[PDB]
């Protein structure tokens, strides 16, 4: 028959472990960073960019930080192509709980679906489990401000700062050394910067190889605003922050 | 039909329900409760074919409740009402629809305000100050439309109340066997177990 | 070798052979031993029922299909259920839609063809049972050896399970005596315990040992135990 | 890797045998039948102090003339107890009157061999074998009181007397003398209880060990903890007797 | 339209003695004012000292009857030719019937 | 590498299919038949070894119809054969239906082609251990021919297969050359009874039944049907006398 | 589609994707469940592999199957999901048709039932969790403690624990409490569970949480302070000696 | 790992062993086919070699009539030649039945094309051992020639060979269109355009045929037709007389 | 019968590749070369037509394919996968979007779809992933031009130029130096045929050089007249002719 080829993905190693997940992690980490720094009045979401080129036309690209909803949104760190077949359910499920409640979806229920659907491929199917991993920074009128981290696993957890990626173990010490509570919106954008800046595996981090985000209650308004930088936009805010 | 009312005032929400299960020539039961909590501050009357009625109330029923163990959070009256007008729009094209007609009340802590929403079963949900299913609205609306002000209280409310039950009874051809009274508010369902003479 | 192409019924050796199949056939000779044999009025089924204590009991070796047909068995027990079943439903279908007894040649051929479904498609596993099917038709009696192969042969008598060979020799060699007991059915059993008694050698068969089915011209297949078997021992 | 249900050169069908390992493992498990009723033993096994030992169940009702014990993995049992309930119920709608206790066991027996990733025979969907065994007891108006040994194999014996489980190999050896026709149930009672205590590696008391029976007046009844209690001092008496 | 349904006549009785039964029935078989044939059995022996008779539909009546004795058949195997009692049989019968309520 | 010769739809790096052929193993195995395509219809033969004194004389029969004028006979794994023969009675069946008219013996033979090319296509499935010699009477003349395990066949004059296959192969040949002007049915059904004995040679150790039938437009009346009694009896004369 | 049998039978008779199931188990972090005399307490660890979480919204230990009754486990975290999930559903289910909440007893014996069923079902793996259910049965005070685990078998304890070091937490139970005399106060029965956690958190003010479950659906999950006071007092035991 | 080389999936070097072996079984007849262009027809010749003598010569054949306009000529064993044959008559009816007008040879073409990139792609499916010639006269195209590999290839030719010994074939005709400078044999019957199709057959293989050594098939304007063993030994005759 | 491959032909390795999607870029890096470049007032796009035979017909084939009026496509990689991933594209078009909007999609979005085939090639149940890269381009009213490059892992990313298969590497360096951001459609066209110049050993001409444009609405390709709106397809293959004269001015 076929049990011949079979790789049989959803198995546990003699030490309790999901092979295919574990190294769909190790996949995960070659990947670009990405951290998820969560303020008082806002969240911030940055990412390196994967291999570049002058000819890479960046105006036009996004590889890492996709608009879920209108208060959501997620920076991603793996195989993008798989990525993008998870981010596209959630937008809909985002949706159909609008459609059904007349309200829009607590950032906690979008995150757990979608990792309810990963959870599926480590318990059957025999098919290979999604090498992803995401960042979710999202706001709702329940909890406010909410920042999530879920993997290949199916799991998920809250965070006040985290990262996911390449040089985790450096980003992770670095802003476990200078997030403090207290911290306002452009303080977490400086601390994410910086953080990249240190774990880079390039020379220098220029704009051009970045992905900024920002989910920010403007006080002029009432109402919350997610913000994708723009090069130029990245470009300056790089200068400022002194890293020019 | 059966008598299904709903009134909002300034800070309740009060649904009145007749009491009376007739089954052809016989009257069966005078002490029937059409109603059904679906959550701490929400309640639901409703009305129409003899098994759909409580099944479809149930059902809702259940859901509720489970999304608030499931979320461990009390859904807005709103958003309840919207998931009920959901599943009665997908019963009316479905093979066996549900007949069932309802007024769902409920006190919306976030905002701080009651809620009344009337929706029947083809699917149709609008919000209202005060609302009936069946004959009810009939005679009741005119006395509503007259004597109706958003700042009554709980019991200008109830008087209001019984002014229609009393339009009821002297003008519909049935014997419904009175009402049961529900208040719905910031500290939850109530009944008022004393409107046989209030 | 053969362990690169034992793994499942869908694989040939180099050789050209189903080992699948092979280990099926193997469980029938681990069988305790049952015979069979006919004549041109009588068919006969006798067998050796074995225990596993001896505080247990005789597990049964004959099933009856039909009012003229039964057979008897030598391996996995439940196999020879699920096959018996399906005999029994063929010869139900036959009653029912052209109000006709199904003919043990073709029985033999309906559980040849299901045999044999199960030695070519992945996932199956062969019967691993061995069945005699005796029986009385319109063209008198009967006696068929079906093989978890597929094979169905018909045969005058035979004997299949563990020491099997040493009755079947003794048919082989009686051929000519017993293949005339018309008309008599005390005197076919006799040559079917004979020729089974030619197998034993562990013990003796006894009354709660010995098993009887015997159909024919005027005869249902009825089936005999215990006490009933006295007469014989 | 190697199929399911694959058949071994020596024509026996792998995880079928595989299966019957697991049962011997398997806590112990007792049954002795009289022409007073049938007595069924068991072992509760707790695998601590802090275990409410009588959460413990390994003797189910099937009917109020039918009860069984089973050993090995129990998680297994829960499905093929239902069904024999459901087969026994069912039998009952039917035909207006009580299921057979062969006809229950050879039920139960039908579910054994429906494993495999494609076996063509049906729609066996059940991924491996069963790796319980299981003792049914009980009394029908055919043939009396009567015990069976239904095994993953998905075949059944019956028994005068039978242990099955880690202790089986010796407690049948001890069945074998023991036993005889004309005990009584009292007699089998303390007899189970006997083995138990001899084959068991903790002491024997009314709290990890357990029985139950079933008799034609009253049906199918499992001795409380008080009851059993009493059955072990008799014995430890009639022990120290000589 | 289709009428799956007929009538050919008929008339069954059934008594009760203390140690005996009888079932009885005319043995006529008619279409409206046609008739089909003057002899044509209507009750039968269907084993285990059971007679039973279906009247009515013919088709439907043969139909019950035959599929009730192909259930005493099956009684025997699975119930090692365990007699049915009138009793069991009847429950049987009523699920025969009830199985096609609509 | 190797292990191409597994599974069952795997071509070796020669470009064969080490299953089919091992399949022909269990052919060449088996008991000889044949068939000899006349002047106007065909006969086919077949050995049927006497294991023991046991076997019913005149009884395991080998040689089945297709319909009503379609013949065929086999070697090899008998159970396969008749499987076979199951699904060319269906073939048959369901042409008929459609078109009226009996299947063509030229259509009726891709059908079975088709049909055992196809189990060499998956690894779901084994290949039919038996090559099949089959043929019959229709609108426009007779037919032979011959089935092999890979899904080949071809028309023939005369063909064998099993034990006896090169003994038989010889004397067919022979027959083809003797006669370049035909051979009537009658002729055929002892000629074919001769081959029989002679390659039975190869099996000499056991003893064996003789089993003929034929289809002829003239003696059968383009139907299918067994010699038996006389005829047959002074076939085998025929023969028992060429044999010494 | 895909069904293969990955839950099968080895020579000596194990089932070893369910024992690699229970490996899982041994690995994730702590929990424990004593019941006292009126009620039953759950108290689980926290990991500590990494610190800047947000424990507001993170996911917590003890789930709530209905209004009476609460799950805590020791075991992959998705796993546990799709079986809180499950076994709410049957909670509601079970209310209306049979117009009654489920009992602990009966709400475990599903919950096990699944697992069960997972072990022996082609094309899936079992679950590599074990859980601790508690509560009080529907119009009921006497407490209910049950403990079920990836083979599917499940029974009762007086106290218990899984997940990492449990064995060393057991013992510290099984030589701390009493059946005779159960902690008979809501107090002393959480202070019994902060006790034996301590045993293996190795000082975890933030990396223990405790849950008190009382009669008639009273559910209630200790902040920290209430905690770590219980921490203190604790503390003061060891040195007053 | 090493099945990379049972099933169709990829080796390291981005290679499908399972279509190269699939190919080297294509060259088991080891019957040789060439087809040419004439000025409106379509010409292919294969070998035919019926050794056994007790075969019913009339019976074997690697030519087919698809369709009443487009033949197909088969490199590879006949089982998998007949089911390929199938396959491409009933995508001819359906497609006639679908669209109302006959499927155009090169379309039948990439259709199979199609279906054999499949087996390709899908685990289950081996690919089919034989290469697949179609030929005919498109009312739109005119002389066509369109091959297909068990790689999910295809393309259309002025002319081509197929078989064991292909290569010299084709150089043949490479040569001999160099020097003609067109694209096609420039003959107006299609008698002399079978005639040049088994000459040049016989220079490259350096062999001489008689009338049952080969199997020509012939497509016109609204038909392709297979000639008979006398159809070939007149046009071999033919070609005698002029050597 | 019955495809048994329900499981994943393409699994994580320990060291945490997807080996097929790995595999198959290295067939992508073996094919035949082609490029894009995007211009300010169109794109263009080339490959080379490496006739397999002389004796073949390199006319009934293209590499350069079009999806909707105003999108084109070229690969590198394996031909047939290619092939049926054009007809997948052009059929996905009109079912996800002409059907719905009754309007072509815009490139982004049509190359969005595409990839969503490739990534499903490399999860889904008994099926390798697709052996080819594809370079598509196109032009739509809200997004102007633009070229994409599409991988057998299902990713894909915009490029002001960018070439893949065998010279690669050498092309990619020599378009990253003449490239800039005010040239004119033709001038990258020019360009376009150098680049291609050193990855082509043989012949390099009209019948051996296979090229496209996505420039402006050709109203004389349309086939009817009557409809203001519709202006004409953007795409524009060049012919055998047009290329040559352009080799002159090389």
């Amino acid at each position: 028959g076929s049990r011949r080829y079979d790789s049989r993905t959803t198995i546990f190693s003699p030490e309790g472990r999901l092979y295919q997940v574990e190294y769909a992690l190790e996949s995960i980490s070659h990947a670009g960073t990405a951290i998820g720094i969560m303020a008082s009045d806002g969240i911030v979401l940055a990412a390196e960019r994967k291999v570049t080129s002058t000819l890479l036309e960046q105006d036009t690209s996004t590889e890492k930080l996709y608009k879920l909803n209108d208060k959501i949104a997620v920076a991603v760190a793996g195989l993008t192509a798989d990525a993008e077949i998870l981010i596209n359910t959630a937008r809909i499920h985002a949706q159909n709980y609008l459609k059904t409640y007349n309200e829009d979806i607590p950032v906690e229920i979008l995150v757990r679906r979608l990792s309810d659907i990963k959870q599926g491929y480590t318990q059957h199917g025999g098919l290979r489990p999604f090498g992803v991993s995401f960042i979710y920074a999202g706001y709702d009128d329940r909890y406010g401000y909410q920042l999530y981290t879920s993997n290949p696993s199916g799991n998920y957890t809250g965070w006040k700062a985290i990262s996911v990626g390449a040089n985790t173990s450096a980003a992770q010490t670095l802003l476990q050394m200078d997030y403090k509570d207290d911290m306002k919106v452009d303080d977490a954008i400086e601390l994410a910067l910086k953080t990249l800046s240190k774990t880079t595996d390039s020379s220098a981090l220029t704009y051009d190889r970045l992905e900024f985000a920002t989910i920010r209650k403007g006080a002029n308004d009432g109402e919350v605003y997610q913000k994708i930088f723009k090069p130029q936009e990245i470009k300056d805010i790089l200068v400022k922050t002194g890293i020019t | 039909m059966d008598i299904i009312l709903g009134i909002r005032v300034q800070d309740s929400v009060i649904l009145a329900s007749s009491k009376a299960v007739t089954r052809g020539i016989s009257v069966l039961k005078d002490s029937d409760d059409k109603t059904r909590q679906l959550s701490p501050h929400t309640l639901m009357s409703f009305a129409g074919e003899a098994g759909d009625t409580v099944q479809f109330a149930e059902y809702i029923q259940a859901n509720i409740q489970l999304y608030s163990i499931r979320e461990d959070y009390e859904l807005s009256p709103q958003a309840v009402s919207s998931f009920v007008r959901q599943e009665l729009a997908k019963s009316i094209r479905s093979r066996r629809p549900y007949q069932v007609n309802v007024l769902i009340g409920g006190y919306d802590k976030k905002k701080n305000k009651p809620e009344l929403y009337q929706i029947d079963y083809l699917g149709t949900k609008v919000e209202l100050p005060y609302g009936a299913h069946g004959y009810s609205g009939f005679y009741t609306f005119s006395l509503l439309d007259h004597h109706y002000r958003p700042d009554m209280t709980t019991e200008e409310g109830l008087d209001l109340l019984k002014l229609c039950v009393q339009e009821l009874e002297k003008r519909m051809p049935m014997d419904f066997k009175g009402v049961i009274v529900k208040i719905v508010d910031k500290d939850g369902i109530r009944q008022v177990d004393d409107f046989q003479a209030q | 070798f053969r362990n690169n192409y034992d793994g499942d019924t869908v694989t040939f050796s180099p050789t050209g052979r189903l080992f699948q199949v092979e280990y099926a056939l193997e469980a029938i000779k681990q069988g305790s031993v049952t015979v069979g044999l006919r004549s041109n009025t009588h068919a006969v089924l006798v067998a050796l029922k074995r225990n596993a204590d001896e505080l247990s009991s005789y597990q049964k070796k004959i099933i009856k299909c039909d009012e003229h047909m039964g057979l008897s068995l030598a391996g996995l027990a439940p196999d020879a259920r699920v096959l018996s079943n399906y005999l029994r439903q063929q010869c139900n279908y036959s009653s029912l839609v052209f109000n006709r007894k199904l003919a043990v040649e073709r029985a033999g051929h309906l559980l040849c063809d299901k045999a044999q479904k199960n030695t070519q498609s992945y996932g199956g596993r062969p019967y691993g049972v061995g069945l005699l099917i005796i029986g009385y038709d319109k063209s008198g009696a009967h006696l068929l050896e079906f093989q978890p192969s597929g094979n169905v042969t018909e045969l005058y008598g035979t004997a299949i399970g563990a020491r099997s060979q040493g009755a079947k020799t003794y048919l082989e060699r009686t051929l000519d005596t017993f293949i005339k007991i018309d008309g008599n059915p005390d005197e076919l059993i006799k040559a079917g315990v004979e020729a089974i008694s030619q197998s034993l050698r562990d013990e003796s068969l006894t009354v709660d040992n010995l098993s009887i089915a015997i159909v024919g011209k005027d005869t249902p297949f009825t089936i005999y135990d215990g006490e009933a078997v006295a007469k014989y021992i | 890797d190697r199929g399911v249900s694959t058949f071994s050169p020596e024509g026996r069908l792998f995880q079928v045998e595989y299966s019957l390992e697991a049962i011997k493992l398997g806590s112990t498990a007792i049954g002795i039948a009289t022409k007073e009723g049938v007595v069924l033993g068991v072992e509760k096994r707790a695998t601590s102090p802090l275990l409410e030992s009588d959460s413990i169940e390994k003797i189910v009702e099937i009917d109020r003339h039918i009860g069984c014990a089973m050993s090995g993995l129990t998680a297994d049992a829960r499905s093929m107890i239902e069904h024999a309930r459901t087969a026994a119920v069912t039998h009952n709608l039917y035909y207006d009157e009580d299921i057979n206790v062969e006809s229950l066991t050879q039920s139960v027996c039908d579910l054994a061999l429906r494993f495999g990733e494609g076996a063509s025979g049906e729609e066996r969907l059940m991924s491996r074998p069963f790796g319980v065994a299981l003792l049914i007891a009980g009394h029908d108006a055919d043939d009396g009181y009567q015990l069976f040994h239904a095994e993953p194999s998905g075949t059944f014996y019956r028994y005068n007397a039978k242990a099955i489980g880690s202790g089986s190999e010796g407690a049948q050896a001890e069945l074998l003398n023991e036993w005889h026709s004309s005990l009584t149930l009292k007699e089998a009672e303390l007899l189970v209880l006997k083995i138990l205590k001899q084959v068991m590696e903790e002491k024997l008391d009314e709290n990890n060990a357990q029985l139950s029976c079933i008799t034609k007046q009253d049906g199918f009844k499992i001795y409380d903890n008080e009851k059993t209690a009493e059955l072990i001092k008799e014995l430890k008496e009639k022990e120290a007797a000589e | 339209q289709f009428n799956p349904y007929g009538d050919n006549g008929g008339t069954i009785l059934g008594i009760a003695g203390e140690d005996f039964a009888v079932l009885a029935g005319d043995t006529r078989n008619i279409t409206d004012y046609s008739i089909n044939s003057r002899y044509e059995p209507k009750v039968f022996d269907c084993g285990d000292n059971i007679v039973m008779s279906a009247n009515g539909f013919a088709a439907d009546g043969d139909a019950l009857v035959k599929r009730f004795k192909n259930s005493v058949k099956w009684y025997h195997f699975d119930h090692n030719d365990k007699k049915l009692s009138i009793n069991s049989a009847a429950r049987n019968i009523q699920h025969l019937l009830y199985g096609k309520r609509f | 590498g190797t292990g191409y010769d597994l599974s069952n739809s795997v071509f070796s790096p020669d470009g064969r299919n080490f299953q089919v052929e091992y399949a022909v193993k269990a052919v060449e195995n088996g008991t000889t038949s044949i068939g000899i395509k006349c002047n106007d219809g065909v006969v086919f033969a077949v050995e049927k070894l006497i294991t023991s004194k046991l076997l019913v004389p005149q009884k395991n029969v080998k040689i089945q119809v297709v319909d009503r004028h379609i013949g065929c006979v086999y070697s090899g794994l008998i159970p396969d054969g008749r499987h076979l023969v199951n699904r060319g009675r269906e073939e048959a069946a369901s042409f008929k239906k459609l078109y009226k008219t009996p299947i063509p013996i030229p259509a009726f033979a891709d059908r079975l082609g088709q049909y055992v090319q196809a189990h060499t296509l998956y690894n779901s499935v084994r290949p039919f251990g038996v090559s099949t010699i089959f043929g019959g009477v229709d609108k426009n003349g007779a037919h032979l021919y011959m089935l092999e395990p890979s899904g080949s066949y071809w028309g023939y004059k005369g063909a064998a297969t099993g034990k006896g296959r090169q003994s038989a192969k010889a004397e067919l040949e022979k027959l083809v050359d003797h006669h370049p002007e035909g051979l009537s049915a009658r002729e055929a059904v002892k000629q074919a009874a001769k081959i029989i004995y002679l390659a039975h040679e190869d099996n000499k150790e056991k003893d064996f039944e003789l089993e003929i039938s034929w289809c002829s437009l003239s003696e059968t009346n383009g139907l299918h049907k067994f010699v038996k009694g006389d005829l047959l009896q002074e076939a085998i004369d025929f023969a028992q006398k060429e044999i010494n | 589609g895909y069904d293969r049998a990955l839950s099968i039978f080895s020579p000596d008779g194990h089932i070893f994707q369910v024992e690699y199931a229970l490996e899982a188990v041994k690995r994730g972090t702590c929990a424990v469940g004593v019941k006292g005399k009126n009620c039953v307490v759950l108290g689980c660890e926290r990991r500590s592999t990494l610190k800047l979480q947000d424990t507001r919204i993170t996911p917590s230990k003890v789930s709530k199957i209905d209004s009476h009754v609460v799950l805590s486990f020791s075991g992959l975290n998705a796993d546990s999901r799709i079986l809180i999930e499950k076994a709410r559903v049957e909670a509601q289910s079970h209310r209306l048709t049979l117009e009654d909440p489920v009992t602990v007893e009966y709400l475990t014996r599903y919950v096990a039932g699944v697992q069960q069923r997972y072990t022996q079902s082609g094309g899936v793996r079992p679950f590599g969790v074990s859980t601790l259910i508690a509560g009080f049965d529907p119009r009921d005070d006497e407490p209910k403690l049950y403990q079920t685990e990836p083979s599917g078998i499940y029974s009762s304890w007086s106290a218990q624990t899984i997940g990492r070091n449990s064995k060393t937490v057991r013992e510290f139970l099984e030589k701390n409490y009493d059946r005779k005399e159960p902690p008979a106060t809501v107090e002393e029965c959480v202070k019994l569970t902060v006790r034996s956690l301590l045993e293996v958190v190795q000082t975890g003010a933030k990396n223990i949480e405790i849950t008190v479950v009382k009669p008639d659906s009273d559910i209630v999950a200790l902040s920290s302070e209430e905690i770590n006071q219980y921490v203190t007092q604790i503390e003061q035991e060891k040195q007053e000696q | 790992a090493g099945y990379d080389r049972h099933i169709t999936i990829f080796s390291p070097e981005g290679r499908l062993y399972q279509v190269e072996y699939a190919f080297k079984a294509t060259n088991q007849t080891n019957i040789n086919s060439l087809a040419v262009r004439g000025k409106d027809c379509t010409v292919v010749i294969s070998q035919k070699k019926v050794p056994d003598k007790l075969l019913d010569p009339t019976t074997v054949s690697y030519i087919f009539c698809i369709s009443r306009t487009i033949g197909m000529v088969v490199n590879g064993p006949i089982p998998d030649a007949r089911n390929a044959a199938l396959r491409a008559k009933a995508e001819a009816a359906e497609f006639r039945y679908k669209y109302g007008y006959d499927m155009p040879c090169d379309v039948l073409a990439k259709r199979m094309a199609n279906l054999s990139q499949i087996y390709t792609q899908r685990a289950y499916m081996r690919p089919l051992g034989v290469i697949l010639t179609f030929v005919s006269v498109d009312e739109e195209l005119g002389p066509s020639i369109y091959k297909t590999d068990p790689a999910g290839y295809y393309v259309g030719y002025k002319a081509t060979a197929t078989g064991p010994k292909q290569q010299e074939i084709t150089t043949n005709l490479e040569n001999h269109f160099k020097k003609s400078k067109i694209d096609h044999i420039n003959e107006e019957s299609w008698e002399k355009v079978v005639e040049f199709a088994i000459t040049h057959m016989i220079d490259a293989l350096g062999t001489e045929f008689s009338k049952n050594d080969l199997e020509v098939g012939v497509a016109t304007k609204d038909k392709f037709f297979t000639l008979s063993a006398e159809n070939i030994e007149e046009r071999l005759v033919a070609i005698a007389e002029q050597d | 019968m019955t495809d048994r491959y329900s499981f994943s032909l393409t699994t994580f390795s320990p060291s945490g590749k997807l080996g097929q999607i790995d595999y198959a870029l290295t067939a992508v890096k073996q094919g035949v070369t082609s490029l894009g470049i995007k211009a300010t007032n169109g794109v263009v796009i080339a490959t080379e037509k490496k006739s397999s035979s002389p004796l073949a017909m390199s006319e009934t084939l293209s590499k350069v394919s079009l999806l909707t009026p105003d999108i084109g496509a070229v690969y590198s990689g394996m031909g047939p996968d290619y092939r049926v991933l054009v007809d997948k594209s052009r059929k996905v078009a009109h079912t996800s979007y002409k059907r719905i909007y009754g309007e072509y999609p815009p490139t982004k979005l049509l190359v969005s779809e595409v990839a969503k085939i490739m990534q499903e090639a490399t999860q889904s149940g008994g099926v390798r992933p697709f052996g080819v890269s594809l370079l598509i381009a196109g032009h739509d009213e809200f997004n102007g031009f633009s070229l994409y490059q599409v991988d057998p892992s299902g990713s894909y990313f915009p490029w002001k130029a960018t070439a893949i298969g065998k010279g690669s590497v050498a092309a990619k360096t020599f378009l990253e130096k003449r490239w800039n951001d005010e040239l004119e459609l033709e001038d990258a066209i020019h360009i376009a045929l150098l680049t291609l110049k050193e990855s082509v050993e043989g012949e390099f001409n009209g019948d051996t050089i296979e090229l496209a444009i996505i420039g402006d609405e050709n109203p004389d390709l349309l086939g009817y007249t009557g409809i203001p709106t519709d202006k004409g397809p953007r795409f524009r293959k060049l012919t055998s002719q047009e290329i040559n004269d352009r080799l002159e001015a090389l």
